[PDB]
C-alpha cells in the first residue's frame, strides 16, 4: 500500500539543515504537530495505514500494514536509527516506489523530519523533484513522478542566508518545484514557532464544509431534501465562481432512460436524501439508523424503483430548453450513482448529451423515439455519433497509431442497411470516416465487405438512399469545373424526410 | 465628538424623569418614571420621540434607573413591553426588589379607583422584570464594549 | 490559417505501416498526400489543448484547391465531425489515381485564412453569444507540421501563386462577405512527429509560403521533450493535472486526477487488474474528476478492453478507503478518467438501505400507461423538419407549464400510500390523461373517494401483495382524507357532497481620529432630526 517517504540519511536521526530547520529540534515539531493535528487525525486518517519502519535506502514495505491514525507524529519522535546513508535514494527511490508499488492514487501522508540536505560544493542533487528543468539528462526516466502524491517540503535553510554562497537556489527551490500541486508552499526567510505546523495545518478546516443545494425537478410535491453537504464539485468556471445559488426558472423537462445512456462524464455529488416531506420542506428525521424510519415510503431520485430492472440515471435540469445526460451505475441500492450531473460548457453542444439546446418534434415524428436497439433517437436523448470504441473515432498520433484506430473504428462501422436494428446507428460512419481520415485498411478490407454486403442485401429504399447512385457516377465526371455551384453542403445525412407532394 | 442630552421629561418640572444621553453614538435612558396628577396621555414620557412605530431595541442600548420612586420608574413597564424595548435595564438590587411592588400598588390604584383602558397589568410588569439586570455598588459592569 | 495544395511534385516514404497488436481481397495502397500527412497530425497537436477543456470546439483544415474554401460549421448540432468532414473534404474525396484537378492555384486566392475562428449560418446565435474573443482567441491557429517530402519549397509554389494571383485582383479591397480581410501576420510553430525511425529528416528546416509569414525552426527531439516536458507544464499551468498508471494491466494509457485529491491528502508500474461483473457493489458518484489528454491517444487498450464496458460500471477489488488503478471509458466527444475519494468522504460502508423498495417497482404496468408520451413528450431535438404546425406554442414558456401541469410529480411505488390507495383506482393518470377528456373517469374517481373511506381494510380483486388492533381509526382517518378531496390540485377529481347522508360522517492627527470616531456611530433620534432651535414640541397628538 501506500508508504510515506521517509529520509534514509544518517542525519534524519538528528536535527535538520546546517545549523538549525525551524524552532527547536525535530522533537518539538512532532509534538506540535501531535497536538494540532490531533483532532483532524482521528476524524479524517483513520484509515491510512502507515508504519515508521527502519530503512537503508529508501522507503519500502516489509513490516505487516497497521491502522495508524495517531502515530504519524511518532514516526518524527524518538524514531529508530539504521547504519546507512544514501542521498540519492531519499526522495527519487522513495518516489519511485510509491508510483510502482502503491500506484499514483493511494492516500499517503509523507509528513515526517527529515534533513534534505545537499552537498557542500557541485553536489546538489536536485532531480529528486525538479527534473522537469534541472537534471534534463533524466528527463526521460520516470522522475520527477508526475502523479499524486502527498505535499514534501523541505523550508530548512534561510533564502537570504544561503544566498551569501550563491546556494540560495538550490535550497529554495525544492517545495515549489515538486510537481506544482496547485500553489507553491515555500517559506523563504526566519523561522518562527509557529512555522512548525504551518505544513500540516493546510487542512485542519479542508475536511468538511456546510452547504445549501436541493436536486429536484420542476416543482413536484415530494422533493427530496439534503442535509448533510457533499464535496466541492464545479463542471465549469464561469457559472461558479461564488457558491451556488437558486434562480427562479425551475422547469422539467427531458425522458428518462437507461437503455441509451451508458457511463456519461459526471462531475457533481448531488446526492438527494432519501427522506418524505410535505410542501414546507422540513427534516423529517433525514450500524445504520434509516432503516427505523425508512420503513415510510421515500422519494429520493426518479432512479431509485429503475436502478435494479434497468439501471436508470437521476436528472438534473440544467436550465429551460438546455439540459444534459447523466449516468448511474448497475447496483441496485448499495451506491447506485444516486447524484445528478451535467456536461461542461463548451464551444461545442455537450460532452455527451447531444444538442439538448434545440427543440423540435415532441410525439409526432417519422423515426419512433423508443427505439429497437439503442439507436439515434430523442428517448432519452444523447449524442449523434457513438463512442469511440464502436466507431466515429478521431486518434492519429502515429501512422501506425492512426491506422489501428481507424481499423478499430471501421471495424464493425461498415454495416449495409440490411438489419434495421443498426440502420440509423452507424449508416454514415463507415464511408466518411474511411475517406475523410483516408485510411488504406478501411478502404481495402471493410469498404469491400459493406460494397458486398449492399450489393446483396435488398436496395428498394427511398430514392434519396437509392436513385442517387445512378447520377453519382455523373456528377463525380463532370466536376471538372470545381466552382463553388458544382458542390452543395448546408447539412449532413438526415434521418427526417420532407413532406412535399408527388408530382 | 459630542454629548447631546434631551431632557424630554423632568426638564424644568418635577415628575416623570427620563433623560436621553448621545455621549459616544451610545443612546442611554437615565430613568423612566411617570408623571402623578395628569390623567392621561401625559403620564408616561413621550416615546415618539425615539421614532416611533419602530424597535426602541436599536435606537437605546442601556436604561438606567436611579431608584423606586414612581417619578423615577413609573413609566418602566409601559415603555418596555408595550413599545417594545428588550434591552438591558439596571437598577440596584434594592431597587429591582421593590420596584414591582410600588408598580402593583398604582396598578390597584388604576383599575379601581380610576380607569384602566391604558394602563397594564401584573404579567406585564413581571414581563419587565426579566429584561432588568441588577448592579451592586460601585460595581463598574461593561454593558458594551466601551460603554460602562 | 493556409495550406498547400496536393501536387504530386514531391514525395516521400516512411515506412509507415499498421502496427499489428493480436499474435484474396486486393489491397488499397496507402499513399497520402503532403497536405493529407501535415493534416493526419493535427489530432495529437489537439491533445495538448484539450487538458484544458475536453468538451470544447475542435479544430478543421482548409487548403487551396478545387474546392478553395474556408467553409467551416460552427453549429450546435453541427459541432460533432458528422457534419464538418464534409466541408473539411471539399477538396475531393479519397479516391487513389492521378488528378490532374486543383493543381492550378487559380481556382481563388480569397477569403483563404477563414478556416479557424469565422462564423457560419447554421446556426441562429451571435458571435458573442458564441464566444468572440479579440486579438488572443482560443479558436485561433497556425500552421505547424513535421512531414517528409522532396523539400520544404516544394509547397510554397502553388501558395506563392495563390498569393499573386490574389493580389493581381485587389480592386475589392474594401469588400467582404462576413470575415476581416487578412493582410500580414507572424505564425509561431512547434516541431512534433511521431517516433518509429531515427533522425533521418530535417531538423532546423523551415517553411514559409508568403513574405508576412516567415517560420523559424530549431533542433527539437520530439517525445523525450515535446511529449514528456512540454505537456508536464501544460498541463500543471491549465488548471489540470496528469498522473501515472499502468497501460497493460499484469503505447501508454494515461489516466486523469485533479490536484484537488493531492491538495487535500496532506522496470513496470504495477496496478490491480479487475473485470466487470452485473452483481457487484463496486462503483459509485464520482465528485470530482478530471479529462484524460494522453498523447497515445490510439494504444491498445482503448477499443477491445471498452467493448466489454457497456453496463457502464467499473471493478476494483481493494486489497484484503478503496483506491481505483485503472479506469477506461468513451463518452463519444472525450475520453475522462475517475479518480476515487480524497475529501471526508463516506465512501465504504455508505448509507445503503439494502432493503425495502427500490428493487421491487412493478406497480405502474405498461399495459396501458402509455398514455403520457403526448402530455410530456418535450425532449430535445438533433434534427429538425423545414417547417412545423399543429397544437403547440413557443418553447419559452408553455412547455414548462404544460410539463408542470403533465409531469411534476408522477411517484408510483407500492411502499406506502395513504391518499389514493383505494379498490377503484384505475382511473389514475395511466388511462385518465387523454387528449379526449371524458366526465365518465371523473365520475369513477369521485365514486371512488367515497368508496374508500367506506371500505379500507379489505383487499381488492386485483393482487395487492400506539399499539397493535389500531384500525380503528383508520376508518375514521379515510374519512377525514376523503373531506380533502377538493384540495390541493385535484380539479377533476373534486366532490363537494355525494352521497355522504347514507353512511359518511361530517366534521492633523485630531482630524483622522474623529473622522473614524464619527464614521463608526449610530441612528438619530426622529425629535433631534425634527428639532427646531434645538427643541421640540412633545405630545404633538394631543
Ligand atoms: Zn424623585
Amino acid at each position: 500500500p501506500t508508504v510515506v517517504v521517509m529520509d534514509v540519511s544518517l542525519s534524519m536521526t538528528r536535527p535538520v539543515s546546517i545549523e538549525g530547520s525551524e524552532e527547536y529540534q525535530r522533537k518539538h515539531l512532532a509534538a506540535h504537530g501531535l497536538t494540532m493535528l490531533f483532532e483532524h487525525m482521528a476524524t479524517n486518517y483513520k484509515l491510512e495505514f502507515t508504519a515508521l519502519v527502519v530503512f537503508s535506502s529508501l522507503w519500502e514495505l516489509m513490516v505487516p500494514f497497521t491502522r495508524d491514525y495517531n502515530t504519524l507524529q511518532e514516526a518524527l519522535s524518538n524514531m529508530d536509527d539504521y547504519d546507512k546513508t544514501c542521498l540519492e535514494s531519499a526522495l527519487v527511490g522513495v518516489c519511485n516506489i510509491v508510483q510502482q508499488e502503491w500506484g499514483g492514487a493511494i492516500p499517503c501522508q509523507v509528513v515526517l523530519v527529515t534533513d534534505g540536505c545537499l552537498g557542500i560544493g557541485r553536489g546538489s542533487l536536485r532531480h529528486s523533484l525538479a527534473t522537469q528543468n534541472q537534471r534534463s539528462e533524466s528527463n526521460r526516466f520516470p522522475l520527477p513522478f508526475p502523479f499524486p502524491s502527498k505535499l514534501y517540503i523541505m523550508c530548512m535553510a534561510n533564502l537570504e542566508e544561503l544566498q551569501s554562497t550563491d546556494s540560495l537556489e538550490c535550497l529554495e527551490r525544492l517545495i515549489d518545484l515538486n510537481n506544482g500541486e496547485g500553489q507553491i508552499f515555500t517559506i523563504d526567510g526566519p523561522l518562527c514557532l509557529k512555522n512548525v505546523q504551518s505544513m500540516f495545518g493546510k487542512l485542519i478546516d479542508l475536511a468538511y464544509t456546510p452547504f445549501h443545494a436541493v436536486l429536484k425537478c420542476g416543482h413536484l410535491t415530494a422533493d427530496v431534501q439534503v442535509f448533510p453537504r457533499p464535496e466541492p464539485f464545479v463542471v465549469d468556471e464561469e457559472i461558479d465562481p461564488i457558491p451556488k445559488v437558486i434562480n427562479t426558472d425551475l422547469e422539467i423537462v427531458g425522458f428518462i432512460d437507461i437503455a441509451d445512456i451508458s457511463s456519461p462524464p459526471v462531475l457533481s455529488r448531488h446526492l438527494v436524501l432519501p427522506i418524505a416531506l410535505n410542501k414546507e420542506g422540513d427534516e423529517v428525521g433525514t450500524n445504520s439508523a434509516n432503516q427505523i424510519a425508512g420503513k415510510i415510503p421515500n422519494f429520493c431520485v426518479l432512479l431509485h424503483g429503475s436502478l435494479k430492472v434497468e439501471g436508470m440515471v437521476a436528472i438534473v435540469q440544467l436550465g429551460p430548453e438546455w439540459h444534459g445526460m447523466l449516468y448511474s451505475q448497475a447496483d441496485s441500492k448499495k451506491k447506485s450513482n444516486l447524484m445528478m450531473s451535467l456536461f461542461e460548457p463548451g464551444p461545442e453542444p455537450l460532452p455527451w448529451l447531444g444538442k439538448m439546446a434545440q427543440l423540435g418534434p415532441i410525439s409526432d415524428a417519422k423515426e419512433n423515439p423508443y427505439g429497437e436497439d439503442d439507436n439515434k433517437s430523442p428517448f432519452p436523448l444523447q449524442p449523434k455519433n457513438k463512442r469511440s470504441y464502436a466507431q466515429n473515432v478521431t486518434v492519429w498520433i502515429k501512422p501506425s497509431g492512426l491506422q489501428t484506430d481507424v481499423q478499430k473504428i471501421l471495424r464493425n462501422a461498415r454495416k449495409l442497411p440490411e438489419k434495421t436494428q443498426t440502420f440509423y446507428k452507424e449508416l454514415n460512419r463507415l464511408r466518411k470516416a474511411a475517406l475523410a481520415f483516408g485510411f488504406l485498411d478501411l478502404l481495402k478490407g471493410v469498404a469491400d465487405m459493406l460494397e458486398r454486403e449492399c450489393t446483396l442485401l435488398p436496395e428498394t429504399a427511398h430514392p434519396d438512399a437509392a436513385f442517387q447512385l445512378t447520377h453519382a457516377a455523373q456528377q463525380l465526371k463532370l466536376a471538372s469545373t470545381g466552382t463553388s455551384e458544382y458542390a452543395a453542403y448546408d447539412q449532413n445525412i438526415t434521418p427526417l424526410h420532407t413532406d412535399f407532394s408527388g408530382s | 465628538p459630542e454629548i447631546r442630552v434631551t431632557p424630554l421629561g423632568a426638564g424644568q418640572d418635577v415628575g416623570r424623569s427620563c433623560i436621553l444621553v448621545s455621549i459616544a453614538g451610545k443612546n442611554v435612558m437615565l430613568d423612566c418614571g411617570m408623571h402623578m396628577g395628569f390623567n392621561d396621555d401625559r403620564r408616561f414620557p413621550d416615546f415618539s420621540y425615539i421614532t416611533q412605530n419602530g424597535r426602541l431595541t436599536d435606537f437605546l442600548d442601556c436604561v438606567i434607573i436611579s431608584h423606586f420612586h414612581l417619578d423615577h420608574c413609573g413609566a418602566l413597564p409601559y415603555f418596555s413591553e408595550m413599545v417594545g424595548y428588550d434591552g438591558p435595564i439596571y437598577m440596584t438590587h434594592p431597587t429591582q426588589a421593590i420596584c414591582p411592588i410600588l408598580l402593583e400598588d398604582y396598578r390597584k390604584i388604576a383599575v379601581d379607583k380610576k380607569g384602566e383602558a391604558n394602563f397594564f397589568t401584573s404579567q406585564m410588569i413581571k414581563d419587565c422584570m426579566k429584561k432588568v439586570v441588577a448592579v451592586h455598588l460601585h460595581q463598574t459592569v461593561q454593558v458594551d464594549d466601551e460603554l460602562e | 490559417v493556409f495550406v498547400v495544395d496536393h501536387c504530386p511534385y514531391m514525395a516521400e516514404s516512411c515506412r509507415q505501416h499498421v502496427e499489428f497488436d493480436m499474435l484474396i481481397i486486393p489491397l488499397a495502397p496507402i499513399s497520402k498526400s503532403l497536405w493529407t500527412c501535415s493534416v493526419e497530425s493535427s489530432m495529437e497537436y489537439c491533445r495538448i489543448m484539450y487538458d484544458i477543456f475536453p468538451f470544447k470546439k475542435l479544430v478543421n483544415f482548409i487548403v487551396s484547391d478545387s474546392g478553395a474554401h474556408v467553409l467551416n460549421s460552427w453549429t450546435q448540432e453541427d459541432q460533432n465531425l458528422q457534419e464538418l468532414m464534409a466541408a473539411l473534404a471539399a477538396v475531393g474525396p479519397p479516391n487513389p489515381r492521378a488528378d490532374p484537378e486543383c493543381c492550378s492555384i487559380l481556382h481563388g486566392l480569397v477569403a483563404a485564412v477563414e478556416t479557424l475562428c469565422k462564423i457560419t449560418e447554421y446556426q441562429h446565435e451571435a458571435r458573442t453569444l458564441l464566444m468572440e474573443n479579440a486579438e488572443r482567441v482560443g479558436n485561433r491557429g497556425r500552421i505547424i507540421c513535421i512531414t517528409n517530402a522532396k523539400s520544404d519549397s516544394h509547397v510554397r509554389m502553388l501558395e506563392d501563386c495563390v498569393q499573386e494571383t490574389i493580389h493581381e485582383h485587389n480592386k475589392l479591397a474594401a469588400n467582404s462577405d462576413h470575415l476581416m480581410q487578412i493582410q500580414k501576420c507572424e505564425l509561431v510553430l512547434i516541431h512534433t512527429y511521431p517516433v518509429g525511425e531515427d533522425s533521418l529528416v530535417s531538423d532546423r528546416s523551415k517553411k514559409e509560403l508568403s513574405p508576412v509569414l516567415t517560420s523559424e525552426v530549431h533542433s527539437v527531439r520530439a517525445g523525450r521533450h515535446l511529449a514528456t516536458k512540454l505537456n508536464i507544464l501544460v498541463q500543471q499551468h491549465f488548471d489540470l493535472a496528469s498522473t501515472t498508471i499502468t497501460n497493460i494491466p499484469m503505447y501508454d494509457v494515461e489516466l486523469l486526477h485533479h490536484k484537488d485529491a493531492h491538495v487535500d491528502f496532506l522496470e513496470t508500474i504495477t496496478l490491480k487488474w479487475c473485470t466487470p461483473r452485473t452483481n457487484n457493489i463496486e462503483l459509485h458518484y464520482c465528485t470530482g474528476a478530471y479529462r484524460i489528454s494522453p498523447v497515445d491517444v490510439n494504444s491498445r487498450p482503448s477499443s477491445c478492453l471498452t467493448n466489454f464496458l457497456l453496463n457502464g460500471r467499473s471493478v476494483l477489488l481493494e486489497q484484503p478507503s478503496k483506491v481505483i488503478s485503472h479506469m477506461l471509458s468513451s463518452h463519444g466527444g472525450e475520453i475522462f478518467l475517475h479518480v476515487l475519494s480524497s475529501s471526508r468522504s463516506i465512501l465504504e460502508d455508505p448509507p445503503s438501505i439494502s432493503e425495502g423498495c427500490g428493487g421491487r417497482v412493478t406497480d405502474y404496468r405498461i399495459t396501458d400507461f402509455g398514455e403520457f408520451m403526448r402530455e410530456n413528450r418535450l425532449t430535445p431535438f438533433l434534427d429538425p423538419r423545414y417547417k412545423i404546425d399543429g397544437s403547440l406554442e413557443v418553447p419559452l414558456e408553455r412547455a414548462k407549464d404544460q410539463l408542470e401541469k403533465h409531469t411534476r410529480y408522477w411517484p408510483m411505488i407500492i411502499s406506502q400510500t395513504t391518499i389514493f390507495n383505494m379498490q377503484a383506482v384505475v382511473p389514475l393518470a395511466s388511462v385518465i390523461v387523454k387528449e379526449s377528456l371524458t366526465e365518465e373517469d371523473v365520475l369513477n374517481c369521485q365514486k371512488t373517494i367515497y368508496n374508500l373511506v367506506d371500505m379500507e381494510r379489505k383487499n381488492d380483486p386485483l393482487p395487492i401483495s400506539p399499539k397493535r388492533d389500531e384500525q380503528y381509526r383508520i376508518m375514521w382517518n379515510e374519512l377525514e382524507t376523503l373531506v380533502r378531496a377538493h384540495i390541493n390540485n385535484s380539479e377533476k377529481h373534486q366532490r363537494v357532497l355525494e352521497c355522504l347522508m347514507a353512511c359518511r360522517s361530517k366534521p492633523s492627527l485630531w482630524s483622522n481620529r474623529i473622522n473614524t470616531a464619527n464614521s463608526r456611530k449610530h441612528q438619530e433620534f426622529a425629535g433631534r432630526l425634527n428639532s427646531v432651535n434645538n427643541r421640540a414640541e412633545l405630545y404633538q397628538h394631543l
